């Protein structure tokens, strides 16, 4: 007892979701009834402070901090003993909220918790758990949750062309998007006339289907809500793949629950198409080598680089290589990557051009009202050799830009 | 026409979570509140969420509690400077007063506009000048229990958070660090000579201390005490009053400090005496009590000697006196070394206030790190702000640059580097 | 199966003698003095069940009344400790219930489950219990069976 209290302690970052009345709904280490007196804490200094006209953000001590956010009914706290700021925490946060939207209907949440306040959301969250422990680790890894933008899969662009148009040839009426994804990666995008996708629910949607492996069994029919699309309604989403050794995922957004049927004929319709017109070798041979080397750009002393469009809403990033060939290094250079996009996001004072030179790396980021690129250099590499990796990464996206970016996103 | 208000010291407690344990004598745990016209519940409430503030935080780390604690309102810094013993301070965020479609004054709380190490300094500060004159708190309780402790914080405390103004707050706050006073090497030889001299000659002087121009030239005492000591000296002591050698403090009373409390608690009058702002400090065992012939003595003996040392300085001063782009915080800590071309005396910032944000966010960045460490920043107001960590020592620098690069940015800072820093 | 459960009374801060002897002493979260709740943790086995005591002592102190509103929201049930060595016996056991009812305000507070602990005439409290709905009433060892009647209770209701 003694020694996993220990190792309780000493985790990097604990997630609590719990109520208003103070139940425990979600704790990311140890289970919820063994921690329910602490929950209970966290209600009751929300409480204190809420009934002294007040509102309690975070406490910040030598190597960590709390982090409360209040999303009623729901109380999200956050134990970070990491670099992030109370900012980017209580993103996080929210989105561990839209997560938990993306289940439930703020609609329905809201009304199970004004009906009563005593309630176990534990009751209808149980077995979801794993894709909140996903999510986490997703954004432990994953660069498009700080970026908040999608990534294209560097892909040929007639081949990219070919399978837009196979999506948008195969459409029904109950179809809001048609998304085609590769390990958390853009294909193409099919959406509907002046609905916009927002990069949350795309997010949650790469959550949804990199949680679970009954999607790979054949036809998922599973209702989703997307929170910062309409938080009162459930959408319906048919998931599929193409192929069974490819990494092909093929997600139908609908707005229909009967409709099943038809989207299923929209699936099989479109993978036609692409046998068809004989893309299908194309694609799995961008499968086979679905990201790009930093040796590609020609600049040495470069290793990695983000780099987002701001009018797409769409970035791109070569494959993680060494040294962050292991998971802590992986984690570490995207926290680096946080720091940057925090500091330069900053929203009362915000920045255009950071340059970090550390012992261990080099950190650039260049923010303009247009894109935003962040590298990283070796220690060894010059600032002469960061503003030359500047021009020649900008001449070189901007020559590879129709095979790394979807340039004309179609519409049905 | 939007209002800004600025931050301001909401509350400020000193309190102790061991007293009263049963029921009922909560009270007694406060052992000193301000503003003092707060009602008694109120005063327990706001103890009581401190206590149970650090006492969650000690479920995840025992060793390390709460350093502070971010509200909507206001934020509250804690410290314990001695075992039980907590010090909060309770500050305001600054308001935004927006004028809305037909007035109706809306408040936002810019909570994100407070530096945290500004304030846990200064509430670092505010131990260390109370422990500076009365010692340390527990001294006062094995002396005179509670009651002797309570009396002794409101004499102190009522006076001092009077003189404290926390819109005026910036990273030099942070640092903490002593203004020194360039010179060569014959005058610091001189100096030697001189305090050597006079501590030899009256015996009883047993701590010296050389300041000009309110800038700290020679130090007999300990880092960490002359720190306080000469904090005092320039913001509380100086300030009041601003051959001709003149007393400046006594006459005979001279206040009593406490020096060394970690390791021998010694217990000191306190001398001042000026010829023009050549300020020395002379510091005598308690046991000595001085007379009025006493410092009749002192003054003769002193006399001159400062006031011929003292139209020494001003005159090399002068000989050693284009403009330098570059505007600096440095920062050294092996000796506390303080220079700023930044602030200079209304002392608040001489540049655009949005670019102390970034400078204190930047401090906030480095100490995170214990190597070498570089961040180079360019705001939306086209300011370069660079930052360089090395050796235990910091420097912040802000140019006027809108139209350069990197490349000439770094040109720059090299240059300063190696022209101010030869 | 989780339950809020508030204790009204026992001004014992660290020694609540029932809440420091009921179950575990681990998971022990004292703020009774400083947020005017203690947080407590106690498994309780009923009917083939096992449901867990998310158990809120609240102080009955004057300067934490403005919290009841939000410290007693979602609340199971609530037992009352009722001093046998009181002069007000009848006029406080009813303010204690009404102010509860007041300031937690359940979807149905008329059927609101409580149960009485005589701490340290019997009659007076088992017939106010007898008019109040017939409130189970323990006197106080004997920390065990009420709260299994407050699993008993409160599980009839929901589930």
């Amino acid at each position: 007892e003694e020694d996993a209290t220990e190792a309780w302690r000493l985790h990097q970052k604990h997630v609590f979701v719990l109520s208003e009345a103070g139940k425990p709904v979600y704790s990311r280490y140890g289970s919820e009834e063994a921690l329910s007196s602490t929950m209970g804490v966290m209600v009751a200094l929300v409480s204190f402070l809420e009934a002294d006209k007040n509102a309690i953000r975070s406490i910040h001590a030598d190597g960590y901090k709390v982090v409360f956010v209040r999303r009623s009914p729901l109380v999200l706290v956050a134990v970070a003993r990491t670099r992030q700021s109370a900012q980017e925490l209580a993103q996080e946060l929210l989105y561990i909220y839209y997560q938990i939207l993306s289940l439930l209907t703020g609609a329905q949440l809201s009304h199970i918790f004004q009906q009563k306040q005593n309630y176990d959301l534990r009751r209808l969250l149980s077995g979801s758990e794993r894709i909140t422990d996903n999510l986490l680790q997703l954004m432990a890894r994953d660069p498009s949750f700080l970026m908040g933008a999608a990534r294209c899969l560097p892909l040929a662009a007639a081949v990219r062309d070919t399978v837009s148009a196979s999506l948008q040839q195969a459409r029904a009426r109950s179809l809001v998007f048609s998304i085609l994804l590769a390990r958390n990666q853009l294909v193409a995008l099919v959406r509907r006339k002046d609905q916009f996708l927002h990069p949350i629910d795309l997010h949650l949607l790469f959550n949804l289907i990199s949680s679970s492996s009954s999607f790979r069994e054949g036809e998922a029919w599973t209702p989703v809500c997307l929170p910062k699309f309409n938080a009162a309604g459930f959408f319906h989403a048919h998931i599929s793949y193409l192929e069974p050794d490819t990494d092909l995922c093929l997600l139908l957004v609908s707005t229909d629950r009967e409709d099943f049927f038809a989207v299923s004929d929209c699936r099989r319709r479109f993978q036609e198409r692409l046998r068809k017109r004989g893309a299908h070798l194309a694609l799995r041979e961008a499968l086979r080598t679905p990201y790009y080397s930093v040796a590609q750009v020609g600049i040495p002393d470069l290793r990695h680089f983000l780099y987002k469009s701001k009018s797409s809403g769409l970035f791109t990033s070569p494959e993680i290589e060494a040294p962050y060939t292991s998971e802590e290094e992986q984690e570490r250079l995207l926290g680096l990557y946080q720091y940057l996009h925090s500091r330069a996001h900053n929203a009362s004072r915000p920045l255009k051009t950071i340059y970090y030179t550390g012992p261990n790396e080099n950190l650039l980021a260049w923010v303009t009202g247009a894109f935003e690129l962040y590298m990283c250099y070796s220690p060894l590499g010059t600032k002469a050799s960061a503003v030359s990796a500047i021009h020649k990464l900008m001449r070189w996206i901007r020559k590879e830009e129709d095979r790394l970016f979807i340039l004309t996103p179609l519409t049905y | 026409q939007e209002k800004q208000f600025p931050p301001a010291l909401l509350s400020f407690f000193i309190y102790n979570p061991r007293f009263g344990p049963r029921e009922g004598q909560e009270e007694n745990k406060i052992l000193f509140y301000h503003p003092n016209e707060v009602e008694k519940n109120e005063k327990i409430r706001n103890v009581g969420l401190c206590e149970a503030i650090v006492q969650f935080t000690r479920t995840f780390s025992p060793s390390k509690p709460a350093k502070s604690l971010h509200t909507q309102k206001n934020r509250q810094f804690f410290n314990e400077p001695e075992e039980n013993f907590w010090m909060v301070m309770v500050v305001r965020n600054p308001i935004i007063e927006k004028q809305s479609k037909d007035g109706k004054p809306v408040i936002e709380y810019q909570e994100e506009e407070l530096l945290d190490k500004v304030y846990s300094s200064v509430l670092r500060q505010c131990y260390s000048m109370y422990k500076l004159f009365n010692g340390t708190f527990l001294k006062a309780m094995e002396d005179g229990g509670v009651k002797l402790l309570k009396e002794r914080l409101e004499k102190f405390f009522h006076r001092y958070l009077q003189t404290l103004h926390l819109q005026s707050c910036d990273l030099l706050d942070i640092f903490g660090g002593i203004s020194f006073f360039p010179l060569d090497k014959m005058t610091y030889l001189k100096i030697q000579s001189f305090i050597n001299r006079m501590e030899e000659s009256l015996n009883i002087v047993k701590y010296t201390a050389f300041l000009y121009n309110d800038q700290l030239i020679w130090s007999g005492l300990e880092q960490d005490d002359m720190r306080i000591l000469y904090k005092y000296l320039t913001t509380s002591l100086f300030p009041r009053h601003i051959h001709y050698g003149r007393f400046l403090t006594g006459p005979c009373r001279f206040p009593k400090i406490f020096v060394n409390t970690d390791d021998t608690y010694e217990e000191l009058h306190l001398i001042v005496y000026k010829a023009m702002s050549a300020a020395v400090c002379f510091m005598i065992d308690a046991s000595v009590h001085p007379t009025l012939d006493f410092c009749r003595r002192l003054d003769s003996i002193v006399g001159p000697q400062l006031t011929v040392l003292a139209s020494d300085i001003c005159e090399q001063f002068n000989i050693n006196k284009k403009e330098p782009q570059f505007k600096f915080i440095y920062f050294n800590h092996m000796n506390l070394a303080e220079k700023s071309t930044v602030h200079m005396r209304k002392s608040l910032t001489s540049v655009h206030p949005d670019l102390m944000k970034i400078l204190g966010d930047i401090n906030s960045d480095f100490t995170r790190v214990d190597e070498d460490e570089e961040i180079i920043v360019k705001a939306m107001s086209d300011y370069w702000v660079v930052g360089k960590k090395s050796d235990r020592r910091e420097l912040y620098v802000i140019l006027n640059q809108k139209n350069a690069n990197l490349i000439e940015v770094n040109e720059e800072v090299k240059k300063l580097c190696a022209t101010q820093f030869n | 199966v989780l339950l809020k459960v508030i204790i009204l009374g026992d001004s014992g801060v660290g020694k609540t003698s029932l809440m420091n002897q009921y179950v575990n002493k681990k998971f022990s979260n004292q703020y009774k003095a400083t947020i005017g709740a203690d947080f407590l943790t106690k498994e309780v086995m009923v009917d083939d069940r096992l449901v867990t005591m998310q158990i809120w002592d609240t102080a009955g102190q004057e300067r934490f009344q403005s919290l009841g509103v939000a410290f007693y929201r979602g609340a199971d049930c609530c037992v009352l400790v009722f001093d046998v060595t009181a002069p007000n016996t009848f006029k406080t056991l009813d303010s204690w219930r009404d102010e509860f009812l007041i300031q937690a305000s359940p979807r149905d507070p008329e059927n609101f489950p409580f149960v009485v602990l005589g701490i340290k005439a019997t009659k007076r409290a088992q017939a106010w219990c007898y008019s109040k709905n017939n409130i189970p009433y323990f006197e106080t060892i004997n920390v065990e069976q009420a709260f299994q009647t407050i699993a008993r209770n409160a599980l009839k209701q929901e589930t």
